[PDB]
């Protein structure tokens, strides 16, 4: 295999985007299994390692081996109220070593553990890897994003996971700022322009305040919620449908691990519908003790029983352009990121605060990081 | 007749379903073959224990399997009209469910 471009990295909570410039476009590359997002998921079993759409797809098998969520560990030491907080959540053992914590597994019938930069490396030789079988060139260097409120420790520890991967990390350079390169804003003619960036995929929710000056980026202020998304949406569904079998049938569903998780998968899948379509329907036959459970969901049901945690998203907003010193008037850019923000109700909220401002939203939500990376990649090549 | 062609595409649909439904039943049956082998089989007490235990990968992949065919029987949207597809449909489900309660009764004798 001869050399290949450099490549453009969004490495996720939840989910990971590699892209690449080429014929004066960017291409967001399909893993293995043709997904254009890959799982940051590594799981350890008796016999393998795996990684991506191969570990996710056997988290329910083994829980306690499957780890994911590293990017909320990596460059903390243990005793961080984040990883304090965050660990009481995730089925996988966190243990402490010379203060810095580390993933502890059962692997190969032995108890092994790993630093979250190795869990993270691990994801990373997966995105290098997606990019080589794609190319069919070899992938060596890569810009890799980093949350814009990243500290030194937390962006070295991101640095050393490309290095443990093989990858000559060009850039490291925050979201927001990708984000704004994926739309050409640093290209605009004129005088210094305010961009806000509302990213809501993931699992987390991130508002960030940028000025952007001949090509010079500034982070004027961050804000958000670390544990808020698209689960949370279903979660609301779920409730309500539970609540429904038992107005119908006189049933409580909740205890049964199984007819949840009908309930749940089919919920995600109603909720995407109704980012396109005003209605849902949905069909689990034999749900609970045999019944049949067919239903159907409206856009104004779905936004209703959301209706807080909606609205709570421009708390964010309120906070980052106090702490900027700006008032909403003086934002000359808005940009999408994530995919929880193809909610209409989501864009409808942000765009009356912003008194019918047109939002940046035409590129792909959940590829829109990667998409700018790979542009600077290029750029940088 | 009102058998229409759109019927044909969810037909060949849970056709397919049944097919990948078989071939995980096959994976139950040589489990269950297994386990009474460890049961009628030439090792003491102690080793069939840990033998046994040693199948628990193997169930909770079968069991995941048949969750995953649920799932994707879920993503189903069949008119009252279609009456062919929602009794395959039904009968699959409640062929899959039957699978799951051998595989729950497999993981009860078995890492106890
Ligand atoms: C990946 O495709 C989609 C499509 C609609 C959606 N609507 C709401 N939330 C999503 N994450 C979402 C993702």
């Amino acid at each position: 295999m001869s050399k290949g471009p450099a490549v453009g990295i969004d490495l996720g909570t939840t989910y990971s985007c590699v892209g690449v410039f080429q014929h004066g476009k960017v291409e967001i590359i399909a893993n293995d299994q043709g997904n254009r997002t890959t799982p940051s998921y590594v799981a350890f079993t008796d016999t393998e390692r795996l990684i991506g759409d191969a570990a996710k797809n056997q988290v329910a098998m083994n829980p306690t081996n499957t780890v994911f969520d590293a990017k909320r560990l990596i460059g903390r030491r243990f005793d961080d109220a984040v990883v304090q907080s965050d660990m009481k959540h995730w089925p996988f053992m966190v243990v402490n070593d010379a203060g810095r914590p580390k993933v502890q597994v059962e692997y190969k019938g032995e108890t092994k553990s790993f630093y979250p930069e190795e869990v993270s490396s691990m994801v990373l030789t997966k995105m290098k890897e997606i990019a080589e079988a794609y190319l069919g060139k070899t992938v060596t260097n890569a810009v890799v994003t980093v949350p814009a409120y990243f500290n030194d420790s937390q962006r070295q520890a991101t640095k050393d996971a490309g290095t443990i991967a093989g990858l000559n990390v060009l850039r490291i350079i925050n979201e927001p700022t990708a984000a704004a390169i994926a739309y050409g804003l640093d290209k605009k003619v004129g005088a210094e322009r305010n961009v806000l960036i509302f990213d809501l995929g993931g699992g987390t929710f991130d508002v960030s305040i940028l000025t952007i000056e001949d090509g010079i980026f500034e982070v004027k202020s961050t804000a958000g919620d670390t544990h808020l998304g698209g689960e949370d949406f279903d979660n609301r569904m779920v409730n309500h449908f539970i609540a429904e079998f038992k107005r119908k049938h006189k049933k409580d569903i909740s205890e049964n691990k199984r007819a949840v998780r009908r309930l749940r998968t089919a919920c995600e899948r109603a909720k995407r519908t109704l980012s396109s379509s005003t209605q849902a329907s949905i069909e689990i036959d034999s749900l609970y003790e045999g019944i049949d459970f067919y239903t159907s969901i409206t856009r104004a049901r779905f936004e209703e029983l959301n209706a807080d945690l909606f609205r709570g998203t421009l708390d964010p907003v309120e906070k980052a352009l106090r702490d900027a010193k700006l008032d909403k008037s003086q934002i000359h850019d808005i940009v999408l990121v994530g995919g929880s923000t193809r909610i209409p109700k989501i864009q409808k909220l942000l765009q009356d605060f912003f008194n019918g401002k047109e939002l940046n939203k035409s590129i792909n939500p959940d590829e829109a990081v990667a998409y700018g990376a790979a542009v600077q990649a290029a750029i940088l090549s | 007749g009102s058998n229409s062609p759109q019927e044909e595409v969810e037909l060949k649909k849970l056709k397919h379903l049944e097919k990948s439904v078989e071939k995980i039943a096959d994976q139950l049956e040589e489990l269950n073959k297994e386990l009474t082998g460890i049961q009628q089989g030439f090792l003491p007490k102690d080793l069939q224990a840990e033998a046994l235990c040693k199948l628990d990968r193997r169930v909770k992949a079968t069991i995941e399997q048949f969750m995953k065919i649920l799932e994707e029987i879920d993503t189903l949207i069949l008119p009252e009209n279609f009456k062919d597809s929602r009794l395959k449909r039904k009968g699959l489900v409640k062929k899959v469910q039957a699978f799951l309660a051998e595989c729950d009764t497999v993981e009860q004798n078995i890492c106890q």
